[PDB]
């Protein structure tokens, strides 16, 4: 079974079984398309692939570009095959993925990385288009190579930042990784601890900070706690302003809201 | 309204009250 993957120049470690048909998930390696994603079983396959095919790119529309750093919406009714691809590789690095085959009612957040053969996945994010529970990321993921570079947080901040534009707050699906939950907290502190450093009054509501950074009360209050920066007093609950924190606080490694192009689809 | 635990008590906060930002 899948053991390794050949992903453009790199040659990546699975980490969970992923349900490709047994034909190539009884072979030890699979050859991936880095752009339009087939999967293969060999090298030489590939390579008469590659001479073939004309993707340079995620389909769908380019809604983010600053430089080299790009992110594409794709629509999982419009590009089936694509994104089915994608959550199959996904599953490969996910202990669980709720949903393979049924990608329609999902649009896919592609970020990639140009250089001069094309525009590189370095990782994506799956949104459910009608989230009954107002979920705005189902499932994400930095390729392995790209793992630990900052990546993974600007992928998360970008989903806040479509939330913002949509004018709705927004969470996680539940259950969360536990790599997840790590990168979740370290966005959630920053997001909290950059607030109060621009904020001057004297009070704020929970609801007040959530409408601002489309981060869901539960997920500051859960935050705030984890900063022990939540009081008890008199008989009600103090915001303490942890300066040490804050300052603590203070490569590229951004999401700039100016290079935002986008209508809600 | 929403529940958690503070230095060994039961707690519960509002999240449209507004809360006194506070230093020491
Ligand atoms: C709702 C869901 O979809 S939950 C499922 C989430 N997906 C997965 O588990 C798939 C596998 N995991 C991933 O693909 C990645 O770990 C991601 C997307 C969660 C994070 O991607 P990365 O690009 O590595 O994250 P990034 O580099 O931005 O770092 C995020 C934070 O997590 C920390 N971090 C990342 N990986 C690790 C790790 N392996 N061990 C400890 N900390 C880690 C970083 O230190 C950083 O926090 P810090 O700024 O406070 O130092
Ligand atoms: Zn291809």
């Amino acid at each position: 079974m899948i053991k390794t993957i050949a992903f453009g120049r790199y040659e990546l470690d699975t980490w969970y079984h992923s349900p490709y048909p047994e034909e190539y998930a009884r072979l030890g390696r699979l050859y991936m398309c880095e752009f339009c994603l087939k999967y293969m079983k060999s090298q030489t396959i590939l390579r008469r692939h590659m001479a073939k095919c004309v993707w340079k790119h995620p389909p769908g529309d380019e809604i983010y570009r600053k430089g080299s750093i790009s992110v594409f919406e794709v629509d999982g009714k419009k590009n089936k095959i694509y994104c089915q691809n994608l959550c199959l590789l996904a599953k490969l690095f996910l202990d669980h993925k709720t949903l393979y085959y049924d990608v329609e009612p999902f649009l896919f957040y592609v970020m990639t990385e140009a250089d001069n053969t094309g525009c590189h996945l370095i990782g994506y994010f799956s949104k459910e288009k009608n989230s009954f529970l107002n979920y705005n990321v189902s499932c994400i993921l930095t390729m392995p190579q790209y793992m630990r570079q900052g990546y993974g947080k600007m992928l998360i901040d970008f989903s806040y930042l479509l939330s913002k534009v949509e004018e709705k707050v927004g969470s996680p699906e539940r259950p969360l990784s536990d790599l997840g939950l790590i990168s979740y907290r370290s966005y959630w502190k920053e997001v909290l601890l950059r607030y109060l450093h621009n904020f001057q009054g004297k009070e704020i509501s929970i609801k007040e900070i959530s409408q601002e950074t489309a981060v869901n009360p539960v997920d500051i209050v859960s935050t705030l706690q984890a900063l022990q920066m939540l009081k008890y007093w008199k008989g009600k609950h103090l915001v303490l302003k942890r300066q040490d924190l804050i300052d603590e606080w203070i490569s590229n490694k951004t999401m700039d809201p100016s290079c935002l192009k986008w209508t809600p689809p | 309204m929403v529940e958690i635990e503070i230095e060994g008590r039961l707690h519960r906060i509002s999240i449209f009250d507004p809360l006194e930002i506070i230093l020491e």
